[PDB]
């Protein structure tokens, strides 16, 4: 039955049942149906009219908000004796929604889902203390946050010929000013994002087990266009994104065990029980026991 | 536009544009092969299509591979030119790249 | 007994006296692609009875250590038949699957079968940081065991595992189970050898248990294809 | 086999070209890899003088 | 709510989709 | 055939062709006609309902895309001691679309362009590290962006009469408001611009070959309004291009090889392919091997 | 040229600028098997583009010495692609055949070649009592040559082999043949693998000569199977 | 959009031309 839902049901009045041959409160939990017994059959029962709204737990409502993907944090300096290693005052990320906790699990709870994503960048600084140095002050710096598709050449310098961007879409934005924002389109070459991969990527045996090359979104690029200046800084960006215009088919279970890569769904679970491997919930001292007994 | 799948050294300028044939002693033999990655360097990168399409990420459709044949009036000769979907290595008998 | 239902498909059949009901996952049957979602403008090849019946898999003793048994699709019908041929000479493909677990016992034994098909069951390592490799994933029409079946070898939960396509054998009601699995997929159609659309897991949730004679209890599986359809044909690469 | 005369070259030549259908469509415009830039160019400075 | 760009997918979230069948989850069968 | 073309076209279903008389994959590039077969044609095909917009390759999407086309920095501080060759609190650019290579090349894919351009002006400001200066802080400074058409006097100070601007466009901007941003219209004394001039600019011999006096602009001279302080900065100027309202003439072949000059088309190439003037495109063994073939 | 004709056949094709015309033997077209004439009641299965395509086999030189070559359908095409797959998994099959025979060569080349289908070419022995055995007829794709193309290598005339589906490719003429064959047998289906329905002989009438550089002229035959037809499908026997 | 600007040439870009004519490079013959 497909309708339109936008309370929860009302509750009928019930009368004493006594009939041979039918038995709502008998099930048969074999053909993979949930019990259908309904509560006017299982006690007598009064007419409630319910006017609880479900708008709340609707998937848009549920997934369209935003939620960290990125943080990162580079200096802004003078990098000429800086090693081959460092942010040399620009970095570039290879976007991704399984690094932070609470977003991963909340998306991986349906196997496809297809939306439009709303990209916010919040960029804050701070004075460098390393060695002598002084508060001095906080400048209001310009950052270019650059998207590099799949097989496009991402920058190697703070000034490559790559920043100038003739068809990459690029966002230029000051710290003083709003956090920036965007939006990027449904991107997959298939009808809807593959949350879970069981196949490999490439056409032989040692390509990456468990992601689609059809959900690959690419790179993001973020500079200081300021060159820098006599005094160092520490600049943090962070990158969230909340999913709008969501569709979401096939859920599954949530899961128990403590994330142990973005790569993968390698599971460890806690020394101890809640969410250890042999003991999800916390044991109590026996079947017959309650912890939480009100006593008087 | 011209392919240039004679990519190789000692190829150089315009003779990378054509393909030469000769007469053969063995029969079923093959003459070359085009790899079909306009994405990276290889034989179509410098085409219309492939310049035009190397400005975007994603593409669709079909392609149409066509081969003049530039030799004399009373040259005669029978080609064969197959197209193979992906999942396995590329042929190298006639046998196997008719299929 | 508690219900019958025969299974035709092509030349094959089966018959089950004992059983509870079958399943559509999500309410769906399978069909063939439509022009209006096909993608790949070849014209596909459509064997019907030569792919679409029933392949019956090398059967698993049903023991008190049992974790758990899956199988991955359709990689653990490739190689198998008309279908193994047709999937190894095509690039593309594209089916539904009807499976049926078959498990008998006496009426002095017990015991509760989860038989789940997820999709994209995507599995994870055990105390590592390394992915699963391929000979871990691919194992073909032996299939494989669950390591640990509590956290559904992901991280996950097996009590939530009712959310997918599923049913039990409870040897005390039935004796087989029947799922019916339409296409799918976020593509329309998907090359065989390198992604598994559904798997599908058995799990003791109650184990064997009976103080009558000990005999060999088995469970076989069998998975008809149905509606297939094959793209891109070229030279086997099996 | 490629059959030729005696007065006719042995070694005879093919061009290949390669087309979109009206099948094709191209998508998610990004940065050509196929030009690049190391310094300013030629007379580049000189706009300024 | 306002909407003034050209693309439609840069609109606001469209929290109106109150249809429902969970008998595809609860029922499945026959 | 003109029609409106907004979705890529569909297939058809084919069935076994045998027919007399009837060749479509027989075709004569002797004509200078493309191929016409069909894929219902080459192959036996099916029905397929193609939805694939052709939005994205439209050419005023192509490029109505901003892009880097001046970058300036100069010294603000005191001038008094300074060369008669450095930029003294202001420099004038002449306007050209051919000093960075993106939209360099993306403009010449066409012999004839008509479009209106929008100008985007984004400054940032350092402190000067030179001697021992120290950080200090960012001033906001005001600017000004004058255009002098051609024939119109250019500033020769910070300070000239010219700047007071009685007819000449001029905008005053502050660093930290946003970029600055204005829109000049088809300023060409023809239909179109020329991407490619096979002439010569005056009626002598001596003229430059390859730019069309038709195509011409002007200057665009940038100064800072306030006058300089007891501290020396570095003032970066950049402006952006933004191509719209186009019409675009005779689609050209894209450039190979690196470009050398702004003034001219000259070519050398790389060393070794890929680009080089002997090989455009990388070597393999032979023409009967594949790089990365697929083997299991 | 003399004549141009395009022969589609799936996913492959060829094209044929010098043509004399194409041969419907007898006058007829293949077609799948009616209702009122079928006698099994398996379902059959009918792969259309996976089996209905040409499938080229390897070359012949010809020499001046050389007598004829012969190809007995479908044992040359059992064993190749999906049309083999089909052959060994199945009983019975049905189907008829379009065959082109390729060979060119130069303006101061002559020579004249016979392209003749003979239905059940019923092969004799020469100076012996026993009869043919199994080696001798079942060649495969690689087929056999005529020992004495004179009288067919059964006994009767090669001078009048044209009462059976035939063209000729006469190098001043044309360079390619084509002959459309259908199902020809006295049941509605046969076992592929003990019977031949078809037999094409290539036989050199008139041989080759030139004065001018000599190079190798090889003779290139494809066949396409058309509305092919399976029953008794099992496992794969070959 | 918006466009409150008195001259035609400021107004933001027209991506609404779908027509093409493919032929006048593809089959430029008679
Ligand atoms: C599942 C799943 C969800 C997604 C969508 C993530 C989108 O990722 C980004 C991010 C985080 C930022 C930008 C971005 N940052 O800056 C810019 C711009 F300024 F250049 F426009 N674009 C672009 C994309 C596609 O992909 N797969
Ligand atoms: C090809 C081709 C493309 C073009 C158009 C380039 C337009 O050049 C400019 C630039 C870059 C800036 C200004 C400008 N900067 O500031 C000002 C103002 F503030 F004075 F208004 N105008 C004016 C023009 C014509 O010309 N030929």
């Amino acid at each position: 039955i497909e309708s339109i839902i936008k309370t929860a049901t009302d509750t009928v009045k019930s009368e004493i049942n006594a009939e041979l041959g039918v038995v709502p409160s008998l099930n048969a939990v074999e053909t993979g149906a949930t019990s259908n017994t309904e509560p006017e059959e299982a006690i007598q029962t009064r007419t409630v009219i319910n006017q609880h709204g479900v708008s709340e737990t609707l998937v848009e409502n549920f997934l369209s908000r935003a939620a960290l993907v990125s943080k990162r944090s580079f200096e802004y300096k003078d990098h000429t004796s800086s090693t081959a290693r460092a942010d040399k005052n620009f970095f570039k990320w290879t976007i991704n929604t399984r690094s932070f906790v609470q977003l991963r699990r909340k998306l991986e709870l349906f196997t496809y889902l297809r939306f439009d994503a709303e990209i916010t960048i919040l960029t804050t600084v701070a004075v460098n203390g390393s060695g002598n140095n002084t508060y001095v002050g906080l400048p209001d710096l310009t950052l270019q946050a650059m998207f590099v598709p799949t097989g496009a050449l991402t920058p190697e310098k703070q000034d490559s010929f790559h920043w100038q961007s003739g068809s990459n879409a690029s966002v230029f934005f000051k710290i003083s000013d709003p956090p920036a924002r965007i939006t990027i389109p449904f991107m997959c070459i298939n009808s809807a994002y593959s949350v879970f991969y069981d196949g490999f990527a490439g056409f032989e045996k040692n390509g990456l087990y468990g992601i689609n090359p059809a959900d690959t979104i690419g790179n993001l690029c973020v500079r200081i266009v300021n060159e820098h200046q006599p005094v160092g800084f520490t600049v943090t960006v962070r990158v969230y994104m909340k999913p709008k215009h969501i569709k979401a088919w096939a859920p599954r279970p949530p899961r128990t065990l403590p994330y142990m890569s973005i790569a993968n769904a390698n599971y460890k679970g806690k020394e101890r029980a809640p969410n250890a491997l042999s003991a999800i919930i916390g044991n109590r001292d026996s079947v017959k026991t309650m912890p939480h007994n009100i006593v008087n | 536009s011209m392919m240039e799948i004679n990519n190789t050294e000692s190829a150089v300028g315009m003779e990378r544009l054509k393909v030469d044939i000769s007469a053969l002693t063995d029969v079923d033999q093959l003459l070359f092969n085009i790899p079909l990655d306009i994405q990276l360097d290889g034989p179509l990168r410098n085409t219309l299509v492939g310049n035009i399409s190397r400005y975007y990420t994603h593409w669709s459709g079909s392609l149409e591979m066509t081969f003049m044949f530039c030799g004399s009036f009373m040259a005669a000769g029978k080609l064969i030119l197959c197209y193979t979907p992906p999942g396995g290595s590329c042929p190298t008998t006639r046998e196997t790249a008719m299929l | 007994s508690d219900r019958v239902l025969q299974l035709k498909l092509g030349n094959s059949a089966i018959v089950t006296q004992e059983a509870a009901n079958y399943c559509c996952a999500y309410g769906e049957w399978p069909n063939y692609l439509p022009d209006h979602e096909a993608v790949a403008i070849d014209k596909p090849t459509q064997p019907e009875t030569a792919t679409d019946r029933f392949y019956t898999l090398k059967s698993v003793k049903w023991e008190t250590g049992s974790t758990g048994w899956w199988w991955k699709l359709p990689d653990a019908l490739n190689n198998i038949g008309m279908f193994g041929q047709n999937v190894q000479h095509h690039y593309l493909y594209r089916s539904g699957f009807l499976i049926h677990v078959q498990c008998n016992a006496t009426k002095f034994h017990q015991g509760a079968l989860l038989v789940v098909a997820i999709p994209e069951h995507q599995r994870g390592a055990h105390n590592t940081n390394t992915s699963p490799g391929f000979d871990d994933i691919m194992k073909g029409e032996e299939g494989g065991t669950f390591n640990h079946p509590y956290v559904l070898d992901d991280g996950t939960s097996l009590a939530c595992a009712t959310i997918f396509p599923h049913q039990w054998i409870n040897l005390r009601t039935n004796n087989s189970a029947t799922i019916v699995l339409p296409w799918m997929n976020a593509a329309p159609m998907d090359f065989p050898l390198r992604h598994n659309q559904w798997t599908l897991a058995i799990i003791p949730v109650v184990p064997l248990g009976t103080r009558t004679t000990s005999s060999m209890v088995p469970i076989t599986v069998s998975i008809a294809p149905m509606c297939c359809e094959f793209n891109g044909l070229r030279h086997a690469i099996t | 086999n490629l059959i030729v005369p005696s007065e006719s070259s042995d070694t005879c030549s093919l061009i290949g070209f390669i087309a979109a259908k009206d099948d094709f469509s191209l998508r998610l415009m990004r940065d050509s890899p196929d030009i690049g830039q190391l310094d300013h160019l030629h007379a580049a400075e000189a706009a300024y003088q | 709510q306002i909407n003034f760009y050209k693309d439609s997918y840069a609109a606001s979230a469209s929290k109106q989709d109150f249809s429902q069948d969970p008998s595809k989850f609860t029922e499945p069968v026959v």
